[PDB]
DNA sequence: TTCAGGGTGGTATGGCCGTAGGCGAGCACAAGGCTGACTTTTCCTCCCCTTGTGCTGCCTTCTGGGGGGGGCCCAGCTCCTCCCCATGCCAGGGTC
DNA sequence: GACCCTGGCATGGGGAGGAGCTGGGCCCCCCCCAGAAGGCAGCACAAGGGGAGGAAAAGTCAGCCTTGTGCTCGCCTACGGCCATACCACCCTGAA
């Protein structure tokens, strides 16, 4: 479908449905879901690549909230982006 | 009077997590009031949400929204 | 001498909750009874409140430590707490 | 809940690494917060320019407003690539 | 002493603009050329940027004055400015 | 270097409005650095709004929105 | 946008007091700010409750959540008096 | 808004709510309620600022007086805490 | 002169009653890990003194901002086309 | 396994575009006078050193009460079903 056709791994259809039912505009284009899905995929991949390195630093496979807190508060851009976010049980 | 439930060792632990190397003897009585006002604000907002939902049971989503209304987004208790 | 530093390390390498859950729950219910009688709660609402309050107090204490280092001190005080709170807005 | 796709992304980037339920819940709140951020901003832009359709441009400008510096640069490049490839498929 | 107190009183009782308009406009244009070349500005855009920046600086100096008073001082200093900015968040 | 146009007397007047009684010698440089992170941010937000609107003239409304989205509302320069 | 309407209220509580053309530029940005705040909160209350109607209740709960202690106490009394007069 | 003893545009706030994309539907009590709330806040502001302007031997409200009422009223100060009143000064 | 308002059909939302189960209040019971009280000391905070260095009050120059006066042309607003993007709705089946 | 994602078809409407038109933002010029800037005398206030006392940190010990487990009960809340009327879209009017 759109998810595979855009070279992605996120639900383009679900993002479009959330945009349409979210009352973000009277109408929603046909490229906004594809753009949003790619942005979210990139952000999630960045965080899961930093948290993966943080966890492998402690020689641990499963990623726990502390690993995510360490990655977010270590990387500068993610720190200022989520500068008002409480990563529960993160430290 | 259940405000003493926030005992001196708990406040000391919260301070030592914050890098505090020494604590005055009047910090505890003031931190109790700080916690009281913070809790009163968040709980009033959550109770307002619950009353709007014509419920009688506060929920984690009520608390999360009550915290988001003042800039403190909580990650984890909504999934 | 080293007890304070070792406690700082121990409580800054762990992510546990540093306020006892039963007294925190009793305080939360006492505060809520001032708003609505016979108001129930959850096993995740109280936990979210505990996590939020502990993170807020930890941040407040880091800023209070900064205020104490400002005044050429290592002992935090209600003056330092008040200065931190006034500057960040509360 | 984005658990399936976050799992797929994690196994894509880190082939052998796993993840816990609490970290999954944290990421499924992170995504639902960022989505609302970039959607509220694209709604602000659409209302400001008195338009009626959120499109790739509104999402682009919202990303540039929200994500700082290299995050916005890389995300906007990723989105441009995605929508460019979308029309051919 | 009395001169500083009288200046404080006069500039607290007054509401005028404290930075000179043309140099402020040259600063604004200098900064904006990096974001977009050959850009243009409505005069009210600069008149709003000024009334935002000056109030921002006034608030920052109020917080810095609190920081200076904390250390038992009357002189405000760069370290006090940075402390106020850290506690605020910037 | 049109930041030097934010002269020492203007900074002293702003400090006196704030309530400052004495001022150090490096406060001027520090305040110039502080002002050119406020301008360099609000102007960037306003210019990206203008570029989205395909315009080439920043507007009072662009500035007001760029100020409100960073948590600093302006009253008067709108409509 | 509301310049006329503030004058109407102004002539009631301050019959002899005029207002500048720079002060009314604030109140036009003040009503535009409070209205968007309350209506931006009464629009999120409905989404939590999986609803689609901003009725009189969703406004009142949005007023209490925004207005401070004693501001929110007479606003939900004067405001309540409006709906019971316009309905009946 | 003479039907509800107001001086605000109930019809205009109804139209703004309807076109604001704030919901799929808008009730028939939200316009009146929000108009009355807006009217109460307006009256409070131009009562405090009016008293302030009378205390300054002036017959006209000005931004300096508006920020002399908002800042000297603790409820309004908390409400408008992140507001830069133009041409207001500090006190 | 466009926007607020009266009357009407339709339907999609929302209210009323049932209900049945999940889960939240609630009562016992250790027990042992944690809090509370005491003691000691020692280390830090507060007060004093001195100073020397940096900030300030006052003068004087000159310089550059502010107040007009004028031009113009460049960009933002307006109106009409229309055609292409997006949507409303029904059915099949892929995925969460 | 079920439900909504996409495919397909019919369709109103929105925005991309082409002119035009004019408001104001930019550029230049002139003047001139109030404020910025460089200097110097003077002082008073920030910082370094020293002393003391008192108040937290650290260790010890006894007790107490959270909590980890168990079980009960009943109340809340989500889902269902049905239906009542409130609000919206539309046509016209007249008003601020």
């Amino acid at each position: 479908s759109r998810s595979s056709r855009a070279g992605l791994q996120f639900p383009v259809g679900r993002v479009h449905r959330l945009l349409r039912k979210g009352n973000y505009a009277e109408r929603v284009g046909a490229g906004a879901p594809v753009y949003m899905a790619a942005v979210l995929e990139y952000l999630t991949a960045e965080i899961l690549e930093l948290a993966g390195n943080a966890a492998r630093d402690n020689k641990k496979t499963r990623i726990i909230p502390r690993h995510l807190q360490l990655a977010i508060r270590n990387d500068e851009e993610l720190n200022k982006l989520l500068g008002k976010v409480t990563i529960a049980q993160g430290g | 009077d259940n405000i003493q439930g926030i005992t001196k060792p708990a406040i000391r632990r919260l301070a030592r997590r914050g890098g505090v190397k020494r604590i005055s003897g009047l910090i505890y009585e003031e931190t109790r009031g700080v916690l009281k006002v913070f809790l009163e604000n968040v709980i009033r907002d959550a109770v307002t949400y619950t009353e709007h939902a014509k419920r009688k049971t506060v929920t984690a989503m009520d608390v999360v929204y009550a915290l988001k209304r003042q800039g403190r987004t909580l990650y984890g208790f909504g999934g | 001498g080293t007890v304070a530093l070792r406690e700082i390390r121990r409580y800054q390498k762990s992510t546990e909750l540093l306020i006892r859950k039963l007294p925190f729950q009793r305080l939360v219910r006492e505060i809520a009874q001032d708003f609505k009688t016979d108001l129930r709660f959850q096993s995740s609402a109280v936990m979210a409140l505990q996590e939020a309050s502990e993170a807020y107090l930890v941040g407040l204490f880091e800023d209070t430590n900064l205020c104490a280092i400002h005044a050429k001190r290592v002992t935090i005080m209600p003056k330092d707490i008040q200065l931190a709170r006034r500057i960040r807005g509360e | 809940s984005y658990s399936v796709y976050v799992y797929k992304v994690l196994k894509q980037v880190h082939p052998d690494t796993g993840i816990s339920s609490k970290a999954m819940g944290i990421m499924n709140s992170f995504v639902n917060d960022i989505f609302e951020r970039i959607a509220g901003e694209a709604s602000r832009l659409a209302h400001y320019n008195k338009r009626s359709t959120i499109t790739s441009r509104e999402i682009q400008t919202a990303v540039r407003l929200l994500l700082p510096g290299e995050l916005a640069k890389h995300a906007v490049s990723e989105g441009t690539k995605a929508v460019t490839k979308y029309t051919s498929s």
